[PDB]
RNA sequence: UUAUGUAUUUACUGACCU
């Protein structure tokens, strides 16, 4: 998960 | 009502005529005549909406500006589903008022 | 404590089927109820098949179900009459695929009342009126009319009240553009029950009535009222006007009447009996369906008697009226609920019991050869028109769809050493029914084997073009073999094609039109008819990995990575890209899709990297080579697909244990990561085309389909092993498939049953299985086979031989004892016939051992003619040593209406010597039916029926070592948890019975205050109890805190125990459910308790792990009540609240259609939940996902 | 000491009412 408020990536990432 | 006990319904069949409350009546639930949670519509009967009594009030017999609503207590409890609940007499009180 | 309503395989079950216009189109559709459910059905006439198009919950109980067609009108509406006080009527909107609810009106207070209609509903023929009535009182008629928008508007409710008067059945007569007459069949009974005397009401016959509906007066009267010499159960209606003699047929036992006022004499038809079938001491003969036919010629019924046998009423009338009514046995067809033979010349039988059919009709008419009889011919003697039945002539078999009611018995076993567990069911009524198992997968059925030697790794499904089907090709290769094999008949190792290149094969395709790509060590081939070949792939050195290829495009890698594209020429041959990225190394997989259209690149590049990581490069000329979006992965993913499966390109990678599913867009790529999991060999990803469209098998230690089946995602498994490849398939062999072998041989495969969810595989049985229990040593079923009203098979030898000796003693000397030998040894199948009847108290019953891997009757013990069994347990004592032995508690003479038993049996029996067979120990006698056995501590407990008793086995009979006397009405369940007893009643409730190893007693000690009639039961912690009623709720009871056990043994609490136990949930299924089992049905997922219904369906009740999926689930069912309101007008909440009030449970059969809303009413409530429909999406189908299927 | 029948105030109820 992320690093600003643990949100759930889902394996989703992009520019 | 559940105020005057000597009113009496007119429980008749429902048809299609959605009931009308006037305005010094808007918000009362029919059954138990209550402000809050309006959730039902109110069919009355033919007999009780014919010619000169459309968009009459169902309770007070005056011109009726807004739709007439159960309450949700009283449609979870089916007082919806009995007959229509147009109060047909009008009995002991604003017709002694109306004699003083 | 608190749970969540889920079925798995809803209701299959058919109460009621019509047909009609539904679409708005030229063809027709079957709309049935399954009781609970409301289903549409299209009969595809060129295939034959069933398809389901469209399954709604209308959370009612659909009382009665008819359609009409509005006057000049196309299309049929629905009218539903239900348990609430609404007729509804619905249109089914084939373009949003949802049945709109055109209107709803009230009429009375709601549940399955006596008084306010809505169990009988007539319509007018014509469409202008309709009908809807009660068993008693009250009758109401709606106007229905059509107003300027060509809108449908319905009148206030005309009243036909009629106190004290029961209603049988109620139709609509037939007048052409006349006064809509109704007639019904009523009975009016003050009289009755006002004279003591008892015979003032066995005189009181019906009568027929005609209500005629005023439309210039707007009300309705009573026309006529005739009585009725015998008590007619249902009408037919008769079409009328110009195309008929307008009249109502009337059924009854033993005959059929045409009655129509006015001027038509009555004219009665005896219905004719079979010619010597051996189910009548006294037994008369009713109708139970219609099936009205209007050929546009002439008129015609397929009626049916209750065994089956369809008849072909005709009227045949000289006059304007009646002359004489003329019938004849069409054929026959297991018994049916309702029938709607379809124009284009289909019959549908929905079957209350087993399996539905679809036949197609051959011979319609069949006035050529058959004795057929007719009402005005003077025969005397009774009936006296008999008619031997045959098999089909009419008729030939098109679709069995299937049905799991009424599910009996069930139990969650995993016999078969499957990875998940299965489902052993009891089903059907007489002899009809079936053990049936159940797995979770998808019916994979071989039709061609081959054998292929060696280990092979991989194959390829390749064409001649584009425009074929033939497949001219197949390729199989490992490391150094091509072995490119023809498709067809004599499929053997091939010699160089007029497609093949070298040996070593590595891939194939069809790139041009009939130009191929196949890629090896030397890759590059490009062959159509001359093999034009241009082999380079040498940059220096590399020349083996990762072939990816399209239909237009290529993208292949070498050692390295991003690299060469090698395209063709739209007009000519190969070329390249001389653009190269060559990327340090990192690569397990690549994948990519192409689009039908594009005159251009018109794909998407996905990479698999060595790497915890992915890649997705579009290679549009502007932006090629340039990476687009990135990626996350835990450990390595090993496959990869690109697919499209609608009617958002889905993205399919798999890692080497789990699998995805993103939504890549194709300029933006909003990814959304659906996850689910697969000894997690790692799994690979193989787009493969069924139905029409195409899909993902992803295989792993066992196989996966991913397809979409109306935008759903059914992530369903396959029944077979583990296959480690697959690929698509079509021929004129079979037309579409998966061949799918990297492990030493070779299978053809296809995929038939493809929407639905569970694999039934059915063992036939003679009778109606009650219920069975599982040899744990050498896993075997043992059932026991009880039937009311049926003979045990000696006495259908018996009655057999006795119907021919007097057959040859009745005036045999002008002859024909031909006749009694041909009916002794011409045996009809009584699956198809029918199973005789024996009269009334009479019981059949057997007992089977049964493997459950093949399923063939491993044991089979016959008992006696009356002696029924009802309660079957194996066990194994503790005086005596290892030995199984065998219970069974069997009933004489039971006479179950009005109930008199004869005292009962308790069977013993060994199960020598592996259990296959089943030798007789001993027979106790008991005096009452011992309807529940269960073994304890190394004894048993028997259930007399108000007395609990303790048995041990002697050598002579049974001996008891206990008893109880305080527990109430009758025992129907036994179950312990060890040192306590759940004794159910069969009518007030659990009570807890404590058993003392001390003494020998049996002290109750707690019991529950509500009355519940119980059916079935299952305990769940060492406390609760969850159960379940004949009315169809299902309870959980929980013992309080304290309840100390240690009670030695006058006053009670309430006429009852002292420590009254309470419930911890009610909620209502709406079916009766049998078979209560807490289990887990998916290894790596949870317990969850399961309950299978009477009307076929299958649920599970889950808990909940935190409080805030609790309340976020209550709030989403919560919302849904109130935007999403049920069908039938039956309001949810007071549907869960039918006989008790709901608690704790939360519907989520009302969950998951937040699935099926516009997208409006879904951004409400989802914004309305501060979330996105998305993501209510995805937290509504991960309980599914978690604890079931 | 429960209790009646009445003459009879005082309190209290119904979102009672122009
Ligand atoms: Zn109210
Ligand atoms: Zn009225
Ligand atoms: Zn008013």
């Amino acid at each position: 998960r992320c690093y600003v408020c643990d949100q759930q990536t889902n394996g989703v990432f992009n520019p | 009502a559940k105020h005057h006990p000597d009113l009496i319904f007119c429980r008749k069949q429902a048809g299609v005529a959605i009931g009308r409350l006037c305005e010094k009546c808007d918000g009362k639930c029919v059954i138990c005549d209550s402000y809050v949670r309006p959730c039902t519509l109110v069919r009355i009967c033919d007999e009780c909406n014919y010619g000169s009594y459309q968009g009459r009030c169902v309770i007070c017999g005056g011109p009726g500006v807004s739709d007439a609503y159960y309450c949700k207590e009283c449609t979870i409890q089916e007082k919806d589903r009995d007959g229509c609940p147009k109060i047909v007499n009008l009995g002991s009180s604003k017709t002694d008022l109306f004699y003083e | 404590m608190f749970l969540y309503n889920l079925t798995l395989q809803r209701a299959t079950g058919i109460s009621f089927a019509i047909h009609g216009n539904f679409s708005g189109t030229k063809q027709q559709e079957i709309v049935v109820s399954r009781g609970k459910i409301l289903e549409l059905l299209r009969p595809d006439p060129n295939t034959g098949k069933v398809h389901t198009l469209l399954t709604v919950e209308v959370f009612g109980v659909i009382r009665s179900l008819m359609a009409f067609r509005l006057t000049g009108g196309t299309k049929d509406y629905i009218v539903v009459g239900s348990d609430s006080g609404r007729i509804v009527i619905l249109e089914y909107q084939p373009s949003k695929n949802m049945f709109e609810k055109i209107h709803q009106e009230t009429f009375g207070k709601s549940g399955c009342r006596r008084i306010v209609p809505g169990q009988f509903l007539a319509v007018d023929p014509k469409g202008r009126a309709v009908m809807i009535s009660a068993i008693e009182k009250q009758k109401l008629v709606y106007i229905l009319n059509r107003d300027a928008a060509a809108r449908l508007t319905i009148s206030s409710p005309l009243e036909a009240h009629k106190a004290n008067t029961l209603v049988y059945h109620v139709v609509g007569v037939d007048v052409g553009f006349e006064n809509p007459m109704f007639a019904c069949l009523e009975m009016d009974y003050e009289e009755a029950d006002n004279d003591p005397t008892g015979e003032a009401a066995a005189n009181t016959q019906q009568t027929l009535t005609f209500y005629e509906l005023d439309l210039g007066l707007n009300h309705v009267v009573r026309k006529y009222s005739e009585p009725l010499e015998e008590h007619g159960n249902f009408l037919i209606t008769v079409p009328g006007g110009s195309d008929g003699p307008s009249g109502v047929l009337i059924c009854s036992e033993n005959y059929i009447t045409y009655k129509n006022f006015g001027d038509q004499p009555d004219i009665r038809c005896p219905i004719p009996r079979r010619r010597n079938d051996l189910d009548d001491p006294e037994r008369g003969m009713i109708f139970v369906c219609s099936a009205t036919h209007k050929t546009k010629s002439m008129f015609f019924f397929l009626a049916q008697t209750e065994q089956g046998d369809i008849f072909k009423i005709t009227l045949e009338t000289d006059e304007d009226m009646v002359t004489e009514i003329r019938l004849k046995y069409f054929d026959t067809v297991p018994v049916a609920a309702a029938m709607c033979v379809l124009k284009t010349g289909f019959l549908f039988v929905a079957s209350e019991f087993g399996n539905h059919y679809l036949y197609q009709i051959a011979h319609l008419g069949d006035d050529d050869e058959e004795p057929e009889f007719s009402s005005a011919m003077p025969l005397e003697e009774g009936d006296t028109f008999f008619f031997q039945p045959r098999p089909l002539k009419n008729l030939v078999l098109v679709d069995e769809l299937d049905s799991l009611s009424p599910i009996l018995f069930c139990q969650i076993a995993d016999l078969a050493n499957e990875d998940t567990p299965q489902l052993y069911v009891a089903c059907g009524r007489g002899p009809r029914s079936s053990l049936r198992v159940l797995r979770h997968g998808l019916e994979v059925s071989e039709m061609a084997v081959s054998e292929l030697p060696g280990n092979p790794n991989a194959v390829w499904t390749v064409r001649r073009h584009i425009e074929d089907e033939f497949d001219a090709y197949i390729i199989v290769s490992f490391v150094n073999a091509t072995l490119v094999l023809s498709i067809g008949e004599t499929v053997e190792e091939v010699t160089d094609s007029g497609f093949l290149g070298t040996t070593p094969t590595l891939s194939c395709s069809l790139l041009g039109d009939d130009a191929l790509v196949q890629v090896y060590p030397d890759g590059i081939r490009h062959i159509r008819a001359d093999k034009r070949v241009n082999e380079w792939k040498t940059p220096g050195k590399k020349t083996i990995v990762k072939c990816a290829v399209n239909q237009r495009q290529v993208v292949i890698a070498l050692t390295g990575g991003e690299l060469v594209y090698f395209e063709m020429d739209p007009s000519g041959q190969l070329n390249e890209y001389t653009e190269r990225k060559e990327m340090s190394a990192d690569v397990v997989c690549m994948s990519l899709a192409n689009v039908p259209p594009g005159e251009q690149r018109s794909r998407f590049l996905a990479v698999g990297l060595v790497d915890n990581t992915v890649r997705i490069i579009s290679l549009d000329p502007s932006d090629c080579l340039q990476p687009l979006s990135m990626q996350a992965l835990p450990a390595q993913p090993e496959s990869l697909c690109i697919v499209e499966m609608g009617g958002f390109l889905y993205l399919n990678i798999g890692l080497q244990n789990g699998v995805l599913l993103r939504t890549v867009l194709d300029p933006v790529t909003g990814d959304l990561s659906d996850t689910r999991t697969r000894g997690s060999r790692p799994v690979k990803l193989f787009r493969v085309r069924m139905q029409g469209q195409e899909a993902v098998l992803a295989m792993s230690s066992r196989s996966w389909l991913s397809y979409s089946y109306q935008s759903r995602f059914h992530l369903t498994p396959l029944s077979y092993e583990t296959l480690e490849f697959a690929s698509g398939f079509a021929s004129e062999q079979c037309p579409e498939g998966i061949v799918a072998i990297s492990t030493n041989t070779l299978r053809i495969l296809a995929l038939e049953k493809l929407g639905a969810v569970f694999n039934q595989v059915a063992f036939p049985l003679q009778y109606t299985p009650r219920k069975f229990v599982i040899h744990p040593e050498s896993n075997n079923l043992i059932i026991i086979e009880t039937d009311h009203n049926a003979y045990t098979e000696a006495t259908k030898a018996q009655r057999k031989q006795q119907m021919a000796e007097e057959m040859v003693e009745a005036a045999g000397e002008d002859l024909a004892a031909e006749m009694a030998a041909a009916f002794l040894n011409e045996n009809l199948p009584e699956s198809i016939f029918g199973a005789p009847k024996a009269g009334n108290g009479q019981w059949a019953s057997v007992i089977r051992v049964m493997n459950p891997i093949q399923g063939n009757t491993l044991d089979l013990v016959q008992l006696e003619q009356n002696e029924a069994a009802f309660s079957v347990a194996v066990c194994r004592f503790s005086n005596t040593g290892e030995d199984w032995y065998v219970l069974v508690g069997v009933a004489k003479d039971l006479i179950l209406n009005p109930r008199s038993v004869a005292g009962g049996f308790v069977y013993t029996y060994k199960l020598v010597n592996n259990g296959e067979k089943l030798e007789f120990l001993h027979k106790t006698p008991v005096e009452e039916v011992p309807a529940a056995i269960a073994p304890f501590q190394g004894r048993v407990l028997i259930g007399v029926g108000k007395l609990l008793r303790v048995y041990d086995l002697g050598k002579k009979k049974l001996l008891r070592k206990c008893e109880n006397k305080h527990i109430a009405n009758y025992i129907s369940g036994i179950q312990t948890i060890g040192h306590r007893v759940i004794v159910s009643d069969v009518q007030e409730s659990f009570i807890w019975v404590r058993y003392k190893r001390n003494e020998n007693q049996l002290i109750i000690f707690a019991d529950d205050t509500y009355p519940r009639w119980v059916t079935t039961a299952s305990l769940l912690d060492y406390d609760t109890v969850a159960g379940a009623d004949k009315f169809g709720n299902i309870c959980v009871v929980r013992l309080p805190p304290n309840t100390n056990d240690e009670v030695d043994e006058d006053r009670g609490l309430l006429n009852g125990a002292s420590q009254k136990a309470e419930v911890i949930m009610n909620y209502h299924v709406g079916e009766t459910v049998l078979s209560l089992q807490k289990t887990t049905l998916i290894p790596g997922g949870s317990e969850s308790l399961v309950y299978t219904t009477l009307s076929g369906g299958i649920g599970i009740l889950v808990p909940f792990t935190s409080h805030e999926d609790h309340d976020f689930f209550q709030h989403v069912e919560m919302h849904l009540r109130s935007e999403h309101p049920p069908l039938c007008g039956r309001d949810h909440l007071s549907f869960r609240s039918y006989y008790f009030p709901v608690k704790n449970v939360i519907d989520g059969d009302l969950c998951e259609q937040f699935n099926s809303m516009e997208p409006n009413k879904q951004k409400n409530v989802s914004e309305e939940l501060d979330r996105t429909p998305p993501e209510v999406s995805k937290k509504l189908e991960d309980i599914r996902t978690r604890y079931a299927f």
